[PDB]
This record gives structure tokens, C-alpha cells and sequence, in this order.
């Protein structure tokens, strides 16, 4: 297998209306990966998509964070950064750093997903 | 149904046709007898000779006719020459080889 | 889903036994059927085997003696035994695998399901 | 494909601003011409998108403010926009739909370079 | 090869009772899934009702619990009993011979038998 | 394999309580297990589940108020239940596979522990 | 006789043919209840949000960037009498491709392709692949991992996006080296197409409304026959592409097609890839197969099975139709190869399966879908296995009465009229 691996850092305890940001730096150059963003899991739900952007810049977000997740990509430092603002206890999950090296739509391209780091929100 | 039909140091040319309700050919050959394989050809161009007729012997074959040909030069050759193809019928699709009556 | 095995008893050497081998339970297009004999208080030994393509292999112990066949109109494998020698005398049963053969010795679990087998005695 | 964008910059709150965009093939090619906007902190929102059958959608914040237009000669969209208001000062990429059958009917999403838009005074 | 043949059809008034019959040929009558369609010029065949091997009664939807399926197996017949009948329930009523063919019926196939039908008609 | 549930009883509206299931025969971190209720009268209804990766996945028979873990070292799975409702009245097992609904042969069950409110 | 079973949505799980299932590639889904209808071939009559993360939910996209061909139902598949009812219509035409020697070739194809065991980094060393097994959830509360070759889901937001995929490996492509991989086909029985009689006409996409249906047992054999090109490792790269210029709308709007595609309906859409190009695609696989042969021939070590190496070894001889010499040496028959290889490509067509079926069909693959219909095959009355919607001794018999979607019209629900979406091919008559 290719391995690549991805470190996900700045997960720990904030209050409602605080922000938060965290970051994801892969093992290898983060060019050629189709998308590459953040999931979040809630307890006892399934995935959902936080926000991806792909290889030209343009965003894919989930609609439950609207107005507070702002991500931004850097191609030559091989890192994701997520921003979230106006923190409500709903999102209390464990996020996880996620990379698509589809090489076409043809093949479910590799999926490569960090270890998973909690964010709790709470007063 | 289906059937087919048959047509020292000189040339001759054999040929072998296919009729009836065929739905696609898979492989054409010569055999002589035991019986032994003379030459093979697919339906893509393949060939495949035995060693004792290598390089005088040219198997061609033409599927819009379904006709095998066997141009035999320069020729121990003296046996029955069978004609094997593998016809797929539509109620036994890729199967069933099949055969005739050989010629000398 | 069963697999019986049929045709055993007692015969002279140099005697002719025909076993059958019938699937009740589903189509052998997609199984190979290896027949297998225990000899009295020794190990299960490989006989022969049949795959889905009918590619047939035999043991150095039944070569040019035996011969197995498929009739996969009556999804039935036989054993037609010629030749017999006292040596022979055992229980005979018969296995599926799917697809393939596996060895005559040495085999694992692809034979997922064996008979309760037929006893074949040459005295 | 090849967008080329035009016509962005500052506003007065209340005045007006035309957005220009060029795609490089036609109205057969392109199915669907339009343009997002990137708030400082808030998604990707859709501001209007015109179909090649004359079909629109604007985002719930235009309200009739924006109207989207498409020159089928030079297949090239355009964005008339009405009233604007500092919350709308945002980043607006032209967005394009290139028909697709290669694997049966589909659209390719191919954006712009994004020309900013302030109101602001 | 089997044949099956209706009768008992015929002109009756609102809310009056009819009593259709089909007598089947051959010798697998016990093993029939008997029941009866409505059979109408460019709809598909509804199920008015229907009778198992073993006797279980199931009925239609415009049936209302109006009307009444039996089977005699000594005489490889079926009936239908109609009661209250409205304007609704006319036109041609075909008895169907279905079977159970493993996973699957044998009208799901479908070689199961049909009969010509029996013509019900209200004023 | 052996499942002991334990810590029903009593919880007046809108409390909370801690039930356990102690295993033995088997790592408990090694396979799917469920929680499962039921009603005097009534079929099963699945409560929950955990995966043997840790993940748990709630039901909307009580999503948000209850949360599965597993202790390891201790090999006991828990169910933390919140917000309790006379709707959850019943005797709670702890029931080997994922979304247990039914009694299935293969799968290994406790005699459960009632929890009434 | 290819599904022994009767499955029904509801009934409880065993671990063996009926039970919840992950997909080791995904990982993050929540299991999934599925059906094994047969050997290697698992049916999940559930809305694909689990295999592609980012697709994940139903949400359609606004009216003006949809597709023209496609429709949206969030609520399609959620209730279980619409999984069951999936389930046995899904199961019915698999019958119905098995009750033709065609289809009960290409299945039997299908069964047979189990995706190589080439994952090991040790050359000499036989070991499976994740991208082509499932974890199975026992009753025990245990999961067994089980290789397979096919999945049937229930389509994603695009209710009428059929298609074939499967799992992408880190470095090798499964799909086009001979290795093949596990599918998954994204499909429906509950809707189908509505194409027109005439040539000219279905291949306008001014005119037309949809006059006969398409029969869904067509549509699955066409994915299947994809899934047969990949389970064998001889799919064509989707970049290898035929620039429509037979259609002359199709050329005003750049369209192109992948000879993947073309190959698939075969007939005289196949024409369009030139020998040439045949020779080249046949001739590398034919090099895969060659590899292959020599990878097994190097096989010493087994790793992750109670197998034996020579029962696997064995297995994908079975597979690519290897010849063995006496000393157990493995070889790929060049003849044998073009057999195998025009039955996957040649035989296995769309054309071919309407000529079985002896239904109406589209006649080319490029032409203009005219509409999307409800359907609802399960019933006996409505659609058997021998003769689809031309139910034979009716009125539905003959000159495919039962495929007219105005003579049989109570067996289609016109949903959406995707001609209309093609209007704007209006503006090139100036
Ligand atoms: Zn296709």
C-alpha cells in the first residue's frame, strides 16, 4: 500500500460561542489528493461531512455549520485547516482529518482518515 | 441447425465453411489423423501451429464468411484433414465444438 | 444442502465398483467434488478430485485404475474403481470446493462440506 | 474549459454592480452558467445560476435584487446587482456546467478565479 | 395441455349474488394454487380471490369480505360466491392455476394456466 | 458466554441511571453487542450498539440521552440512560450482535434487569 | 435455479446469507442489513449514503445545475415494505437474466471472477485484498470476513444514476490489471426509461415522450456486464474516449463516450472503437493475464486463510482459464485467452441481451432519454420472468404491447419528461 497518513492537531474543551481551530498535516505532498477536509462524527450518529475542498480550491460543506466553519487549504506546507466559530453544544463529536486520492470517478479512490479528535462544547 | 462443409513438395489450399443459425464463432482449426492438431486460429487472429507444419503451413480465416483457410506448401502430411470450429448456438452460447466429414 | 455418498459394499480383487457422489442441495457448475477415502484405523488420505471445469486429478495410489466423471444434468460425481486391490478397502467420501480442486495432500478448508461417506471393502 | 470573470470591485451601499463572466464553448456545451459567493466566514452560498433551457434559481438573500442573464451568441452570463448591502461583500466565483456522456448523462462544476466585491463607505 | 373452463356467469341487479365454478383437467389439481382475476381490456389482471393447497382463503380489495372462494379437490373444481354485487364488480372473471416452483411461483414465471373466463354482468 | 446485566430498578421522571453487563468467556472489545428493552406485553425494541472498534450507534428508540461505552479491563459494557420517561419502562438486556431485535439462535443474551419509572 | 431463497426484508439475521455487513474500504458507516441471493453476490435495499463519503445524504442539487436526466425522491427506499419490495424485484430479474443462456453465461462469468489474491508486498506470497470483502456480523456478535464479487445498493441522490463501481486500491488499478475487484452496482428495479420505436426519432432530442418502457432486466444486464469487465481486470480506461460525431447534436455539445460504454452495449455501437485500438486493449490484458500466471507460478506462501496455496492457486486458474503442464507450471493459452476475452467483451453486450429478451430497446447508445417511469415488477400480472412485460397469450404478446407505456399504461407512472430538458437544442435550427 502507499500508506499516507494524516496528524491531526488543536482538539480539546471550549464554551458555547467560542471558536476553535484545528489542523491536519499529511505525510506526503497533499497536491494530487482530490479532496481533502474534515468528517465529524456525533456520539451515536453516523459520519457527516464538515467541510472538504478539492484540487482546484472550491468547498464542499454540510449544511448544519453555516456561517461558522471556515477551511482553508496550503498545498506547499501539505496541511488542512479548520476554522469554527459561534460553537453550540451540538457540535460536540469526534472530528476526523479525511483525504480523497480518487485517481478518476471511475474507482471509490482511497480514503485515508485521521485517528479522530474530540471537540467538546460545553459550559 | 448446423453444419459444416469442406473444400510431394507442392501447394494446396483447403477451406472449411460454417452455416446455419450460428450466433458467433470462437476458434477454427485443422486437425489430422489418433488425431493431432495441424493449426488454430481465433476469432482476433491467433494462431497456433504444431511443429511439423511450422512456417509451410497458413491458417487464415475470414468471419464475415465464417470460412476457415489452410494453405498447405511444400509437404508425412498425408492423413485425414478435419475441420474443428467452436460455434456457439443461441441456446448453448460458448460452447460445443464441431466438425465434418474431412477431405484427403 | 447435502452431499451422500452411494455405490459401496464388498467385492472380489479385481473387481469393478462405480461410487456416485449426487448434491442435493445445489448445482455443481460452480463446485469441484474431490473424493476421499480412509483407510481401516489410518489417516483420510486425497483419492481424486473434479473441478467445476472438469479438470480431474488423481493420487499416485488410483492412477489408470480409476476414473471420475460428472453428470451435471443429475448434479451426481462418479467413481468408477477398476482394477480393486485389498489396499483399497475403506470408507470413501466426497467434498465440494468451490470453483477448484485442491491438492490430493496437504488440502485445507476449502472442502466446506463433506458426506457421511459409504464403506467400500475388497476381500 | 476557460472562465473569464469581469466587473467586480467597491460599491456604495444601495448602488449597483455587473458581473461578467465568458465561458469557452457554447450553450450546447455548457449547460448551466451562474456565480456562487464566499462570505469572510460563512460556506460557499449560491447567488444565481441560469439554465441553457432558460431556467433560473436565485439564493433566498437575493429577493429580487439580482438578475441573472446569458448571451447565447457569445455564451458568456451576466449578474445585475440591484441594492446592494454590506452583508453582501463577499468573493463571487462564476460557475460553469460542462454537459457530460462519457459514463452516461452527467455535469462537470468548473469555477472561476473569483473577483471580490466590498460594499462598503 | 391443462385446461380450465368457467361457468356460472350471467345478468343480475344491484346488491343480487352470483355463483361462479371452473372445473380443471388433469391430474395435478391438489397441487394447484386456485384462484380467480378480473380480467379487463388494457389493465392487468386483479386479484379477486384466491385459494392454497392447504385451504387458506385470501381475497381481494373490492371484494369487502362480499364474497366467498372454496375448492373441491374430488372434483378438481373451484368456486367463487358472490354476494351483494354492485355495478363495480362487472366483467370477465378468469380462474387462474398457480403453483409454488421453489423460491418463486409458477405464475411469477409465468407458465402458470389461465382459463378463458366467465362473463358477469350488472344492470 | 455468560452476560450478567445489573442496576435497574426505580428513577422517577427525567432522572438518570447507570446500567452494566458483566461478561465472562469472552473479550468483549472483540464483537458487536446491543442493548435491548422490552415492554411487559410487547416485542423487543433495540435500545443501542457497540461496535468491538468502540463505536457506538444509538437508536431512535432513545437517541441523545443514552450513551454506550465498554470498559475493557473490566470487560463490562455500559448503558448510560438520561431523561427517562414512562415510554422506557421495561426490562433492558444486553444482548450479543449488532441491532439485536429478536431472540436468534447463535446469539447469547442475560436475563435482563427491569428499570421502571 | 439462481436464487434459492426467498428473502424477505424483515426477517432476522443468521451471519450466513442474511445479516448486517460492513465494507472494510468505508469503515465509518454504520452496518448495513444485506442478503446473500447467491454465491459471491450480495444484495444492500438500502439508498447508497455509505460507500462514497462524500456522498452522504439525498440532498438534490437546485433545480437549474440538475442534470436533464435524472430525478430526486428523498423518500424513495425508506420505508420497509419499499426494501422488501426492492429486494424481490431485484431478485426477479436476476432470474430473468438467468433464465437466458446469455445471461446464465455472463452470471456464471460473474460468479466465477473472484478478484485476485495479489496484496502481499512479498512477490512470493498470495494474500487477499481489502477492497474486495465485507465483514460479516454473526448472531455471536462476532464478524467473519468474507470475500465476494458483487453488491446490488439502491441508488444515492440520483435515483436513475446506474452505475458500476468499485473501490480504488492504493497502488494498483484492480480494474485494469487483470486483478479485478469487488462491485457494487447502484440500481433500481422500481423505475425505468422511456425511449422511442424509430431511430431518427429516439435519437432526436427535440421530439419524443417516451412511448415504451425500458425493461429493467436489460438495464441490470448492462451493469453487469460492466461488473464483468472489472471483475477480470479488462475494463477499458474511462480517458480512452470516442468523440461523438455520427449524432449532430451530440457534437454541438462536445459530447464524447468511453469506449467502456460503447463496448458495453456492443452492436453497432462498438464499431466506433477501430480494430486497432481492439488489438491494443486485448493484447495488453492478454500481457496481465501473462502476469498473473507468472505470479501464481512464483507462489511459495498463503497468508490470512486455512486454504491451501494450491487450492488458491488453483482458484484463478479456474478464473482466467489457465492451462497446466505436468509439472504444475501455469500458462495462459493465447486461444484460449480470445475466448474468454470475446465473451466478456463480444457476447456479453446489451444488443445481444435484447436480442435474448426479444424485447425493445434502445438501439444505440447514443441517443436522448425521453422520460423516467414508476414501476412495480413484483407482481405475477404485471411482469414474469420469461417475458418481462410482454406477458405472453394477452394483448400485451405482441409488438411489445406490454413495454407501450399508453397501451400498458397502468403499469407506468410518467414522473419526469427529461425531452423538455432537452429543449435547448431548439436554438440551432436559426
Ligand atoms: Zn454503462
Amino acid at each position: 500500500g502507499s500508506q499516507v497518513q494524516l496528524a491531526e492537531t488543536g482538539g480539546g474543551l471550549v464554551q458555547p460561542g467560542g471558536s476553535l481551530r484545528l489542523s491536519c498535516t499529511a505525510s506526503t505532498t497533499i497536491s494530487d489528493f482530490y479532496s481533502m477536509g474534515w468528517f465529524r462524527q456525533t456520539p451515536g450518529n453516523q459520519r457527516e461531512l464538515v467541510a472538504i475542498v478539492r484540487r482546484g480550491g472550491d468547498t464542499k460543506s454540510g449544511d448544519s455549520v453555516k456561517g461558522r466553519f471556515t477551511i482553508s487549504r496550503d498545498n506547499t506546507r501539505s496541511t488542512v485547516y479548520l476554522q469554527m466559530d459561534n460553537l453550540k453544544p451540538e457540535d460536540t463529536a469526534v472530528y476526523y482529518c479525511y483525504a480523497n486520492l480518487q485517481k478518476s470517478s471511475d474507482e471509490l479512490g482511497p480514503y485515508y482518515w485521521g485517528q479522530g479528535t474530540q471537540v467538546t462544547v460545553s459550559s | 441447425q448446423v453444419q459444416l462443409v469442406e473444400s510431394p513438395g507442392g501447394s494446396l489450399r483447403l477451406s472449411c465453411a460454417a452455416s446455419g443459425s450460428i450466433f458467433s464463432i470462437y476458434a477454427m482449426g485443422w486437425y489430422r489423423q489418433q488425431r493431432e492438431l495441424v493449426a488454430a486460429i481465433s476469432s482476433y487472429g491467433s494462431t497456433n501451429y504444431a511443429d511439423s507444419v511450422k512456417g509451410r503451413f497458413t491458417i487464415s480465416r475470414d468471419n464475415a464468411k465464417n470460412t476457415v483457410y489452410l494453405q498447405m506448401n511444400s509437404l508425412e502430411d498425408t492423413a485425414v484433414y478435419y475441420c474443428n470450429a467452436d460455434i456457439a448456438t443461441m441456446t448453448a452460447v460458448g460452447g460445443f465444438d464441431y466438425w465434418g466429414q474431412g477431405t484427403q | 444442502l447435502q452431499l451422500v455418498e452411494s455405490g459401496g459394499g464388498t467385492v472380489q480383487p479385481g473387481g469393478t465398483l462405480r461410487l456416485s457422489c449426487a448434491a442435493s442441495g445445489f448445482t455443481l457448475d460452480e463446485y469441484a467434488i474431490g473424493w476421499f477415502r480412509q483407510a481401516p484405523g489410518k489417516e483420510r488420505e486425497g483419492v481424486s478430485c473434479i473441478s467445476s471445469s472438469a479438470s480431474i486429478s488423481y493420487a499416485d495410489s488410483v492412477k489408470g485404475r480409476f476414473t471420475i466423471s460428472r453428470d451435471n444434468a443429475k448434479n451426481t460425481v462418479y467413481l468408477t474403481m477398476n482394477s480393486l486391490k485389498p489396499e483399497d478397502t475403506g470408507v470413501y467420501y466426497c467434498a465440494r470446493a468451490f470453483l477448484a480442486c485442491g491438492p490430493v495432500a496437504g488440502w485445507g478448508t476449502e472442502y466446506d462440506y463433506w458426506g457421511q461417506g459409504t464403506q467400500v471393502t475388497v476381500s | 474549459l476557460q472562465l473569464v470573470e469581469s466587473g467586480g470591485g467597491l460599491v456604495q451601499p444601495g448602488g449597483s454592480l455587473r458581473l461578467s463572466c465568458a465561458a469557452s464553448g457554447n450553450i450546447f456545451s455548457i449547460y448551466y452558467m451562474g456565480w456562487y459567493r464566499q462570505a469572510p466566514g460563512k460556506q460557499r452560498e449560491m447567488v444565481a445560476i441560469i439554465n441553457s433551457n432558460g431556467i433560473t434559481n436565485y439564493g433566498d438573500f437575493v429577493k429580487g435584487r439580482f438578475t441573472i442573464s446569458r448571451d447565447n451568441a457569445e455564451n458568456s452570463a451576466y449578474l445585475q446587482m440591484n441594492n446592494l448591502t454590506p452583508e453582501d461583500t463577499a468573493v463571487y466565483y462564476c460557475n460553469a456546467g460542462k454537459l457530460r456522456r462519457t459514463t452516461g448523462w452527467g455535469l462537470d462544476d468548473y469555477w472561476g478565479q473569483g473577483t471580490q466585491v466590498t460594499v462598503s463607505s | 395441455q391443462v385446461q380450465l373452463v368457467e361457468s356460472g356467469g350471467g345478468l343480475v341487479q344491484p346488491g343480487g349474488s352470483l355463483r361462479l365454478s371452473c372445473v380443471v383437467s388433469g391430474s395435478d389439481f391438489n397441487t394447484y394454487i386456485m384462484g380467480w382475476y378480473r380480467q379487463v381490456p388494457g389493465k392487468p389482471r386483479e386479484l379477486v380471490a384466491d385459494i392454497t393447497t392447504e385451504g387458506k382463503t385470501n381475497y381481494g380489495g373490492s371484494v369487502k369480505g362480499r364474497f366467498t372462494i372454496s375448492r373441491d379437490n374430488a372434483k378438481n373444481t373451484v368456486y367463487l360466491q358472490m354476494f351483494g354485487l354492485k355495478p363495480e364488480d362487472a366483467g370477465n372473471y378468469v380462474c387462474n392455476a398457480d403453483w409454488k416452483m421453489g423460491a418463486w411461483t409458477a405464475g411469477d414465471y409465468g407458465i402458470d394456466y389461465w382459463g378463458k373466463g366467465t362473463l358477469v354482468t350488472v344492470s | 458466554v455468560q452476560l450478567v446485566e445489573s442496576g435497574g430498578g426505580l428513577v422517577q421522571p427525567g432522572g438518570s441511571l447507570r446500567l452494566s453487563c458483566a461478561a465472562s468467556g469472552f473479550t468483549l472489545g472483540s464483537r458487536y453487542m446491543s442493548w435491548v428493552r422490552q415492554a411487559p406485553g410487547e416485542g423487543f425494541e433495540w435500545v443501542s450498539s457497540i461496535e468491538p472498534s468502540g463505536t457506538a450507534w444509538d437508536g431512535d428508540s432513545a437517541k441523545g440521552r443514552f450513551t454506550t461505552s465498554r470498559d475493557d479491563a473490566k470487560n463490562t459494557l455500559y448503558l448510560q440512560m438520561s431523561n427517562l420517561q414512562p415510554e422506557d419502562t421495561g426490562v433492558y438486556y444486553c444482548a450479543t450482535g449488532y441491532r439485536t431485535d429478536t431472540r436468534i439462535p447463535g446469539g447469547s443474551w442475560g436475563q435482563g434487569t427491569q428499570v421502571t419509572v | 435455479p439462481f436464487v434459492n431463497k426467498q428473502f424477505n426484508y424483515k426477517d432476522p439475521v443468521n451471519g450466513v446469507d442474511i445479516a448486517y455487513i460492513k465494507i472494510p474500504n468505508v469503515g465509518q458507516m454504520q452496518p448495513v442489513k444485506a442478503f446473500k441471493i447467491h454465491n459471491k453476490i450480495w444484495v444492500i435495499p438500502e439508498r447508497d449514503t455509505f460507500t462514497n463519503p462524500e456522498e452522504g445524504d439525498l440532498n438534490p442539487p437546485p433545480e437549474a445545475k440538475q442534470v436533464p436526466v435524472s430525478y430526486y425522491d428523498s423518500t424513495y427506499l425508506s420505508t420497509d415494505n419499499e426494501k422488501d419490495n426492492y429486494l424481490k424485484g431485484v431478485t426477479k430479474l436476476f432470474e430473468r437474466i438467468y433464465s437466458t443462456d446469455l445471461g446464465r453465461m455472463l452470471l456464471t462469468s460473474i460468479v466465477r471472477g473472484i478478484p485476485f489474491w495479489g496484496g502481499s508486498t512479498i512477490d512470493t506470497e498470495l494474500k487477499v485484498i481489502d477492497t474486495n470483502c465485507i465483514n460479516v456480523i454473526q448472531p455471536d456478535g462476532s464478524y467473519r470476513s468474507e470475500e465476494l464479487n458483487l453488491v446490488i445498493i439502491g441508488p444515492s441522490a440520483d435515483i436513475i444514476q446506474f452505475e458500476c463501481k468499485s473501490f480504488g486500491h492504493e497502488v494498483l488499478n484492480l480494474t485494469r490489471n487483470g486483478y479485478g475487484s469487488t462491485q457494487y452496482i447502484r440500481f433500481s428495479p422500481d423505475f425505468t426509461f422511456g425511449f422511442e420505436e424509430s431511430l431518427e426519432v429516439d435519437t432526436n432530442p427535440l421530439l419524443g415522450a417516451g412511448k415504451f418502457a425500458t425493461d429493467p432486466a436489460v438495464t441490470l444486464a448492462h451493469e453487469l456486464i460492466h461488473a464483468g469487465h472489472r471483475l477480470y481486470g479488462i475494463a477499458i480506461n474511462p480517458n480512452r474516449v470516442f468523440k461523438v460525431n455520427t449524432n449532430a447534436y451530440y457534437e454541438m455539445s462536445g459530447l464524447e463516450v468511453s469506449f467502456e460504454e460503447l463496448r458495453t452495449f456492443g452492436g453497432h455501437d462498438a464499431k466506433f472503437i477501430d480494430s486497432l485500438q481492439e488489438n491494443e486493449f486485448r493484447l495488453y490484458y492478454y500481457n496481465k493475464f501473462k502476469d498473473i500466471a507468472s505470479t501464481l507460478n512464483k507462489a511459495k506462501s498463503i497468508v490470512g486463510t486455512t486454504a491451501s496455496l494450491q487450492y488458491m492457486k488453483n482458484v484463478f486458474k479456474e478464473k482466467y482459464l489457465l492451462s497446466e503442464d505436468t509439472s504444475g507450471k501455469f500458462s495462459v493459452d493465447k486461444l484460449k485467452f480470445d475466448k474468454l476475452y470475446k465473451m466478456l467483451t463480444e457476447i456479453y453486450t446489451e444488443d445481444n441481451f435484447v436480442k435474448f429478451f426479444k424485447v425493445l430497446n434502445r438501439k444505440t447508445y447514443l441517443n436522448f432519454d425521453k422520460a423516467v417511469f414508476k414501476i412495480n415488477i413484483v407482481p405475477k400480472v404485471n411482469y414474469t420472468i420469461y417475458d418481462g412485460f410482454n406477458l405472453r397469450n394477452t394483448n400485451l404478446a405482441a409488438n411489445f404491447n406490454g413495454q407501450n407505456t399508453e397501451i400498458n399504461n397502468m403499469n407506468f407512472t410518467k414522473l419526469k419528461n427529461f425531452t423538455g430538458l432537452f429543449e435547448f437544442y431548439k436554438l440551432l435550427c436559426v
